[PDB]
């Protein structure tokens, strides 16, 4: 149909040059910028201090990094935010830090950057340390185009708090640590069920901004899986997605900790805490599989008229995903 | 002579460079305004007020248009049963009520959003079942019947009856609907640049709304970024509104729809419900078939009738059935009016056919390919509508596909896989198709061309067809070049326009190559006849010499050409007369692997053998087969439109409506064009290819169904001959729910339940 | 008093003295700069018809970086000191086609053509980061680009020639 | 298909009323009111290789071309006239359309028997001649050189 | 049949109203530019330079 | 710093906030306001193709006065608080023609039509000053309007109907 032998060869040294004038401007120190529109004032914050001052002066000011969510809210939900602050330039919001407990990403780090860093960590570190990382990576597979992942921030996905976020269930199940700041405040909390109190809301004060996110190393006797539904039918509900973690007593099959967190089963990310609490000190066997499935079927039960429908399918996925986790943990145990 | 050569699409390089101009890429006039439609948020309601007070405060706001502003007629649509702008009552979510005009598209958007409508709800009918229960239909029952059904069912060893549903489909042309209208300010003259397959109806509908003669309206179509039938009629929703804005303001006006608007307003493929009963022998031979078809037509007729006719013409697929009755009813519902979509009712009827055929094989406990083969038409058989199948190439396609796909060896590997795997299963299916070639309405089978040869010998060809990616202009240039015996470099097609070729049929029914090819050919013959005396006097001279000599002897170098497809005219009263000119044929074998725990699946391998006659351009035709197949893949396995109980579309963009992606296609994807099968009935022995291959995407669906059957054998029960209902699309939800096991039943929780 | 917004498009400096925070890159390219090769297909990040390449000197990484973005969602106000490359920035039929453009066209990877600039820019971006990509990297570079016409096979076949 | 007619020919309008005359010709030839006929413009993609609008011959030559095209239309419509004799133009046009008869045609005219030779002083240089006579009266001012055109 | 009748020029009413469009009356595109010819001020000469 | 220039065109208020002293009324009408009925024929006052009517309150005469002017030579900066009437201000085929427009058309006074708006405005201005002019006043009304097509006879004959 065509003849590749006749194609012009690629000469990668002959590509359009990066604008030399733009390169000369890299020396110019960053300063706060203000843009004024018909309806919106936009402040480009150059420093963390500037961000915290602005947020103290205008708590209602909306943060925008990648705009991959805000652009949707403004265009399709007719939301208007008269003041926007873009913190993308701020070094602290972009830092990738390797620590004793895990890998920290500034909240403005693009998902592409998260993916690259985590892929490197998985390639170099022992399997037993990278269980949570691998879960994040699985959720980032078949997630969005390279275009989206290059500008979509990690923090943006978290704080968007969509019921069907593929990342929040993994962060919740793993107790991923969130460092949160405002003028005169700084606190770090592991993500848990309390972090999402209601639809599209998080447990942040009106002034508070998410600074950094520490994704933990997995420990000995600790295993993780993440799964997600392969269809999406509503804008922000009814797509099952999950993170699952078990910690055993040293060298055993006896449950010490268990966390099963799901999106797409309610109007926020939730944890099947009643179900998992019942399994503490139990052994990883057929009885546990039965009891967990019984618990999930009850705890995450959906009304026939639940928003999003696909009621049977969603229930079946909650159990089927746990089944996959159950078998995977058995393979990892031995 | 490039006919039969894989010439790339003439505009491909400009498309790759971003130089090809689509409607909205045309520069704006200094004074050009923008229109945004204002549509209903209710399925069925009286309009009690429209409040534009907030819209008027938006910077750049110009005006709000409604029915009262129309100078001519507010009655529109193919069957004159629509409004341009709804006046008293809305009859679907997305029903156009009016439009905002503003100085920028951003401003038009802003203004339209704050237009407030007050409604009084009326009882709505959304579902096909809703419509049947309420006797809500357009027109009367359509029917084709042959033989003696009572006798056939008496002779049958086995009878299977059931119900089946196939969901609709959004066109998702990458370029949405758009029109620019330029009012000239003299005599009602208006010139429109439109993304449409139907310049003629665009022209006539604009003229009717304005109340001016059709000769005042000029419609121009350079190209569409996809059409797929969705621009055969429904483009006029945008065109007529933009024309009104141009008329009213005296400014140029344009509108391009955002995706969410387009999916809501413009209609899609018709959902179908079928109730069917098939009688057959223990051998799998069919002796009786009764199928009642119901389409969900939405809130106007549009092309719904002819779509159902095509459905009825295809309920046989490739199978001889001596006793047969097919009926069809068009459901009148409070949804956006459904329209043409590649296949035009064919894929739905063909899917229904393959579903009961799949059930015959299962019931008989026989290999599906054997039952299909046994029931296949032979050369010279009559269809259920009494048309003779001449040049019936399905057996050749079937045999070649079986061989090249290594079907039998792979069948054994699929079985081996299923023996060795508990929670994943493979499936493999081979399916034939035939697709009738011609508009079901005889008068649409006409085509015009206009050719000019300029004094430098360069040739400008105009024809009634439009380019929407299918390579029609490319093929026409190849045809003209062969016909005139000059290089393709000497020929050009610029656009499609109502002032060069009038009264054109829409570019549809897969027939454009056939009918415009003939018209172009005839125009070329006329030119050759006129040049012949000059060639005779100067036989070693050039084309350019002959052209100049003709010019200087005052011989006209401009001619029309015209073609009228012969011997067409089916009668539902006599069940006789040709419905089609000929049929296009093909066969596809697909293999899948399903995840029985999640409902996800992989498309492992697809092999296609398509009879496109002697191809004018194998590259373009293979492209048509692949693209059509993948759209069919989408229809049957990925694409799902979803509505609220109140009838409001939820799935309004790519985040919630999943068309096939790069990673969706079969890992091994093989297409072959059948060799040595010239078609005497069309231009240079070629065949129509546009729509015929789409149904072959169902091979993926029936492979999935095969896999589900293996899963049910593994975990559900012990009944080998069990029939279970699998509607289309076979989404992860439907696949997963069908793999009945300890999870679906909750038996894993300790409860008793309906698995083994 | 507003600051000037300064960015580059296809090597040319753009000085926007009155940037509106609501303005998308796609709107700016098409309706201010008159560069219509970049298309609108959805406005919601799923179709990639609006794909462009962005380049900047990353002051935190100490290097020039290149990546793709959806112009339909990128606020121009995020682009201070960023360089945009569109389909018209890499080649044209009036000058010379870029290899990416030549190969998609010659391989029958363009039918209606509406998705072609976005796909070109996705492939272009890949090559700018990795001039020697694997088949696997190429086959995985287009999750954000939809084509309704081609069934994708020819696009991948044409682009696989860049691999190994 | 509404019966409205769009005429294109090689001649241009510069104030001389050529389009007016062509509409009058088409109306007479087709036997329909002038209101049903329209000329919008002159364009190279409708009528190619046109001579310039010049030599005073435009009415003569485009009139013939328009006439011929109209005769072709009439011939094609005739069967439908005979099927619906008390019908209207609009009815006949729609019937023709629905019977897949083309409602588009070219017309062409080549002025016969022209070809003067300077090397034989023979052959018609012109098709015919236009003739006229004028009588004018003036009054001059012999002292200024100004004058009145009296009659 | 109006042949031989004094029918006014078809465009006369629009010419009287200023609605008849002549070339320069056509609206300008947003990006439309304007040309002015540069011509010789000499009857016959060599062009030495253009500044 | 600059003052606002305020005038009227066909009864509509024009507020020019940045008037250039060099800008002619003809250029402003055609290229700012998009009123193209008024034509350019010479730019030097001899042809009248650009004729408009101007109206203003006279302090001395204590009345509203109406007179014709060549738009090609009228600086817009002379027009503060003046009302302009162009050919489109008096009638249209979309609404109703003014008697002046109807009569010149039906009398065969328009051939190519390019001079017609200017002649219409000259006659219109006369009638606004004198509703029943003499035959003598009518001919004298057009020393500033040139027509290349008609030979003038029909224009005068058409307008004579306004006399007596
Ligand atoms: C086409 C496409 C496909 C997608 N697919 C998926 C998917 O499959 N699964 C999934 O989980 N997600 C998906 N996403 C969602 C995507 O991950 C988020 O939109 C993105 O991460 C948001 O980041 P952003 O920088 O663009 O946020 P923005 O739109 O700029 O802001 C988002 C929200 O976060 C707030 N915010 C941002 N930064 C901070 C901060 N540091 N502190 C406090 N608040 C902050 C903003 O105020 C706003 O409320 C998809 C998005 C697109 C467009
Ligand atoms: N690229 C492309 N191929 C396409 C379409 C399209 O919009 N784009 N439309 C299809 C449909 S619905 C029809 S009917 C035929 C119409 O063109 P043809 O008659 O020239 O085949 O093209 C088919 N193939
Ligand atoms: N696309 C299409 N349109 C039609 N209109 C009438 N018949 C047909 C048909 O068969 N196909
Ligand atoms: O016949 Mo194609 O336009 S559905
Ligand atoms: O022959 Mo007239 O154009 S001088
Ligand atoms: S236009 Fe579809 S992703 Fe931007
Ligand atoms: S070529 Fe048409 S959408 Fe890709
Ligand atoms: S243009 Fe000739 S007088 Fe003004
Ligand atoms: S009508 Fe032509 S200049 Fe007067």
């Amino acid at each position: 149909l065509f003849n590749p032998e006749e194609f012009m060869p690629l000469d990668p040294t002959q590509e359009p040059i990066f604008p030399p004038e733009l390169l000369r401007l890299k020396d110019v120190p960053p300063k706060q910028l203000r843009f004024e529109g018909e309806r919106v004032t936009w402040i480009q914050a150059s420093t963390l201090k500037e961000l915290l001052d602005l947020k103290a002066q205008h708590p209602e000011a909306k943060l925008v990094v990648g705009n991959t969510e805000i652009g949707i809210e403004m265009k399709f939900k007719n939301q208007l935010f008269p003041m926007i602050i873009c913190p993308a330039w701020i070094p602290e919001l972009n830092a990738v830090e390797h620590g004793p407990e895990g890998i920290s990403f500034g909240a403005a780090c693009a998902l592409s950057s998260v993916e690259k860093t985590l892929l490197e960590a998985v390639a170099k570190l022992p399997t037993q340390k990278t269980e949570v990382f691998r879960g994040v990576l699985e959720q980032l597979r078949w997630f969005a185009g390279k275009q989206v992942k290059s500008v979509a921030s990690l923090g943006g996905n978290i704080i968007t708090a969509s019921p069907i976020s593929d990342l929040n269930p993994v962060f919740m199940a793993s107790g991923t640590k969130l460092t949160i700041v405002s003028r005169g405040t700084r606190r770090t909390v592991p993500m848990d069920h309390t972090f999402f109190p209601s639809y599209r809301k998080t447990l942040l004060g009106p002034e508070e901004i998410l600074l950094s996110i520490e994704i933990p190393y997995s420990r000995e006797d600790e295993f993780f899986s993440a799964f997600k539904q392969a269809s999406r039918r509503e804008d922000d509900i009814a797509k099952v997605t999950c993170g699952m973690r078990v910690l055993f007593q040293p060298g055993s099959m006896q449950v010490k900790e268990l966390a099963l967190c799901y999106g797409g089963m309610a109007d926020r990310t939730i944890s099947a805490l009643k179900t998992t609490q019942k399994q503490l000190s139990k052994f990883w066997n057929e009885k546990l599989l039965q009891d967990v499935c019984a618990g999930l079927a009850e705890e995450l039960s959906l009304s026939p008229d639940a928003p999003g429908g696909m009621i049977e399918f969603r229930r079946t996925l909650t159990l089927s995903f746990f089944f996959k986790f159950y078998l995977t943990v058995l393979k990892k145990l031995g | 002579d490039t006919v039969g050569r894989p010439l790339p699409h003439l505009a491909a390089a400009m498309q790759a460079s971003g130089e090809a101009v689509y409607c909205d890429d045309i520069p704006r006039y200094e004074n050009e305004l923008f229109l945004r439609l204002v549509t209903s948020t209710r399925a069925h309601a009286k309009i009690k007020s429209i409040d534009v007070s907030e819209a008027q405060k938006v910077p750049g706001f110009v005006c709000f248009l409604s029915a009262d502003d129309i100078p001519g007629s507010n009655e529109t649509g193919l069957f004159n049963d629509e409004t341009v702008f709804a006046k008293d009552t809305v009859t679907c979510v997305g029903h156009i009520i009016g439009a905002v005009v503003a100085d920028t598209p951003e401003h038009a958007e802003r203004a339209a959003h704050v237009v407030k409508v007050t409604y009084e709800d009326l009882p709505a009918i959304i579902t096909i079942e809703d419509a049947i229960k309420n006797n809500s239909f357009y027109g009367s029952e359509l029917k084709i019947e042959k033989g003696d059904l009572k006798k056939g069912f008496s002779e049958a060893d086995n009878v299977v009856s059931g119900e089946l549903y196939i969901g609709g489909q959004d066109h998702f042309y990458l370029e949405t609907h758009c029109t620019i209208a330029i009012p000239k300010g003299e005599e009602g003259e208006m010139e429109l640049f439109v993304s449409t397959q139907n310049a003629m109806k665009t022209q006539s509908f604009v003229a009717k709304m304005l109340g001016v003669p059709v000769n005042r309206i000029l419609v121009r179509v350079k190209r569409m970024g996809g059409g797929f039938g969705g621009k055969e009629t429904r483009s006029t929703l945008v065109s007529v509104a933009v024309a009104l804005a141009a008329y009213k303001t005296g400014h140029p006006v344009r509108c391009m729809l955002d995706r969410n608007e387009d999916m809501l307003i413009t209609g899609g493929r018709h959902p179908f419900l079928a109730r069917y009963k098939v009688g057959f022998m223990k051998t799998g031979t069919i002796v009786a078939l009764e199928v009642d078809h119901y389409s969900n037509a939405g809130n106007s007729r549009d092309l719904s009738h002819s779509i159902m006719e095509r459905a009825l013409f295809h309920m046989d697929n490739c199978y001889k059935i001596p006793n047969i009755r097919g009926t069809g009813r068009l459901c009148k519902t409070n949804l956006s009016s459904n329209t043409a979509f590649r296949g035009f009712g064919g894929p739905q009827a063909l899917f229904i056919a393959e579903n009961w055929m799949s059930e015959v094989a299962v019931t008989c406990g026989l290999p599906a390919e054997e039952v299909r083969w046994k029931n296949m038409y032979k050369e010279g058989d009559l269809t259920h509508f009494n048309q003779r199948l001449e040049g019936f190439s399905v057996p050749r396609c079937w045999d070649e596909c079986l061989k090249s796909s290594q079907y039998y060896a792979r069948k054994s590997e699929v079985d081996k896989f299923n023996k060795e795997n508990c929670w994943k299963k493979r499936g493999l299916c081979i399916i034939p198709t035939k697709f009738g070639i011609s508009f079901t309405v005889p008068f649409l089978n006409q085509a015009g061309a206009l050719i000019h040869v300029y004094t430098d010998g360069s040739v400008l060809v105009s024809h009634g067809g439009t380019e929407m990616g299918q390579g029609l202009h490319t093929k026409m240039v190849q045809v003209a070049s062969k016909a005139l015996k000059i290089p393709i470099s000497k020929i050009y097609i610029s656009e499609t326009s109502t002032n060069t070729v009038p009264n054109s049929s829409p570019t549809a029914a897969s027939v454009s190559t056939d009918i415009y090819g003939q018209a172009v050919y005839e125009a070329c013959q006329t030119i050759l006849k006129r040049l012949e005396p000059f060639k005779k006097k100067n036989p070693d001279g050039s084309w350019e010499d002959w052209v100049m000599a003709a010019y200087q002897d005052r011989v006209s170098l401009s001619t029309t050409g015209f073609y009228r497809t012969p011997n067409l005219g089916y009668s539902f009263e006599t069940n006789s007369g040709n419905a089609f000119h000929y049929f296009t044929y093909g066969v596809a074998c697909s293999e899948v692997e399903i995840d029985c725990l999640t409902g996800d699946h992989k498309n492992l391998r697809t092999d296609i053998v398509m009879d496109v006659g002697s191809s004018l351009n194998p590259a373009i035709d293979i492209g048509q087969v692949e693209g059509a197949f993948v759209q069919g893949l989408g229809l049957f396995t990925l694409e799902e439109l979803h509505y609220s109980p109140e009838g409001s579309l939820h799935t309004r963009g790519p985040s919630t409506y999943k068309i096939p992606a790069f990673g969706s296609i079969p890992t091994e994807f093989r297409v072959s064009l059948l060799r040595d099968c010239p078609n005497k009935k069309a231009i240079y022995a070629s065949k129509a290819v546009g729509e015929p291959p789409l149904f072959l995407g169902a091979s993926v669906f029936f492979a999935i169904k095969d896999a589900i059957r293996a899963a049910r054998a593994q975990h559900t029960n012990n009944n080998t001959k069990e029939l279970f209902r699998l509607d289309s699309p076979a989404t992860p939800e439907k696949i997963r729910n069908a793999c009945v096991d300890k999870f679906t039943t909750l038996c894993v929780t300790g409860a008793p339940g309906n698995c083994k | 008093t507003a600051d000037e917004l300064v960015f580059f498009v296809n090597g040319k400096k753009v000085v926007e003295k009155n940037a509106d925070p609501e303005t998308t890159l796609l709107a700016y390219l098409r309706r201010k700069l008159g560069l219509r090769g970049t298309k609108l297909g959805c406005g919601e990040g799923g179709c990639g018809a609006c794909t462009v390449m962005l380049s900047k000197y990353d002051r935190l990484q100490d290097k020039i970086i290149h990546f793709s973005a959806n112009a339909c969602l990128a606020p121009i106000c995020t682009l201070h000191h960023v360089a945009v490359t569109t389909v018209e920035g890499i080649g044209s039929t009036k000058t010379r086609l870029h290899p990416v453009q030549e190969r998609i066209a010659k391989s029958h990877g363009s039918q209606c053509g509406f998705c072609t600039p976005g796909i070109v820019m996705s492939m272009y971006t890949l090559l700018r980061n990795q001039p020697e990509p694997t088949v696997e990297e190429i086959e995985d570079a287009f999750q954000g680009n939809l084509c309704r016409c081609t069934g994708y096979r020819p696009i991948l076949q044409g682009f696989r020639t860049f691999a190994k």
